[PDB]
């Protein structure tokens, strides 16, 4: 798993995730995006069934984030705008039943960082 | 309702100067997971049900002569309830129609009401004693399905209930089987027996994609729910119009074993 695509934005921007999977290992899996900042849990924020035909939000970015898959090049995208001080956070790639098999899943990586200034 | 009340309903107590038996007859048709339900005698009435037992055996012949149990009979069957009314009887049972992918079949149950009259007789011809009988019949029409129920059996790749099902080969990273659900599917899963279910009222509750568990009513209120523990087998039916696409999982783990993890993806229809 390759993260990427983090970093610095403003208050109201726009930032694109990436999440390149080399390999098959997650192929048979609906992806998501997750995100933990020091003092909270780790939560979802969205995910994409394998075929990229269904889609479902966090509320609390319903409406200002796009997830989004390649699936010839294995990759997902988490499409990012009106950012707000609030998804400052570690963003995270993995099946989208990581948190609910909890410490059983074997795949989290050190995901990409995301600061919003204010 | 999907109910013979033989107490209330299709009463079978006797009239004044009743000479003759008279049969009544229930006929239900239930859908699969839907429950039926038998009322037969009361602390003041004094009926009984034949077989006994009844829904755990049943008759399979409508002049109540070919005794079967139930779990032989119409393969699934699993979950039944009963009550007393009055000590020592059962009065009040309830069975849920497991998925049947055989044809139509019915089976019966009776209830009967029993007394001894005199016929009081004149002119060469003598008073004599007569038995009659107030029978209720119970007709339950076991339905049939068409196409297999989507889901996972996760005993067997080789399932005749369920869509998809994986080999002991395969469940011996963790599996994760996802079905595309829509209003009024059927739906349910099968777990190996040593296996535990998380959450334990998987259907009535499930856990969400932030990993927590949500009670499922107001959000993907899932009715005619079987959580048979005895078998690890899991089934229900979406509701009758979905209005939001939403994601719920149930999970089965055995300590050192892969988990078993079972998916619904529910989409906006009516
Ligand atoms: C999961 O359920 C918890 C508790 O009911 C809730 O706070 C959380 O927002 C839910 N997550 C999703 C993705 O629905
Ligand atoms: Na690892």
């Amino acid at each position: 798993l390759q993260e990427s695509g983090g970093g610095l934005v403003q208050a109201g921007g726009s930032l694109r995730l990436s999440c390149a999977a080399s390999g098959r290992t997650f192929s048979s899996y609906g992806m998501g995006w997750f995100r933990q900042a020091p003092g909270t849990e780790r939560e979802f924020v969205a995910a994409i069934s394998w075929s990229g035909d269904s889609t479902y939000y966090a509320d609390s970015v319903k409406g200002r984030f796009t997830i989004s898959i390649d699936k010839a090049k294995n990759t997902v995208y988490l499409q990012m705008n009106s950012l707000k001080p609030e998804d400052t956070a570690v963003y995270y790639c993995a099946a989208d039943h990581a948190l609910v098999v909890g410490g059983t899943y074997n795949y989290w990586g050190q995901g990409t960082q995301v600061t919003v200034s204010s | 309702n999907l109910t013979c009340d033989f107490n209330d309903v299709y009463k079978l107590e006797f009239h004044p100067n009743q000479q003759t038996s008279v049969t009544k007859l229930c006929n239900l048709t239930p859908n699969v997971l839907e429950k039926v339900t038998i009322k037969c005698g009361s602390d003041k009435l004094n009926y009984n049900l034949y077989p006994p037992t009844c829904f755990e055996e049943v008759y399979a012949s409508r002049n109540m002569m070919h005794l079967k149990k139930i779990k032989e009979f119409v393969i699934g069957s699993s979950m039944f309830m009963r009550r007393s009314l009055t000590p020592n009887k059962i009065n009040e049972v309830s069975f849920r129609i497991p998925p049947n992918m055989m044809p139509e079949k019915p089976i019966y149950c009776f209830c009967e009401n029993k007394k001894t009259i005199t016929i009081n007789g004149s002119n060469g011809n003598p008073s004599s004693k007569k038995d009659i009988i107030n029978r209720g019949i119970v007709e339950i029409i076991i339905p049939s399905l068409n196409e297999k129920v989507k889901g996972c059996d996760f005993t067997t790749s080789e399932s005749t209930i369920f869509s998809k099902g994986y080999s002991i080969n395969e469940i011996s990273q963790d599996i994760v089987c996802t079905v595309k659900a829509h209003a009024n599917d059927l739906i349910g899963f099968k777990c190996p027996s040593n296996y535990s279910v998380e959450p334990h009222d998987c259907f009535v509750s499930a856990f969400n994609l932030s990993g927590k568990n949500e009670n499922l009513e107001n959000k993907l209120k899932l009715t005619n729910i079987i959580m048979d523990h005895y078998n690890n087998t899991f089934y229900s039916r979406l509701p009758s119009l979905i209005s939001d696409n939403w994601k719920f999982f149930c999970v089965c783990s055995k300590d050192n074993e892969k988990k078993l993890v079972f998916t619904v993806e529910a989409s906006i229809s009516s």
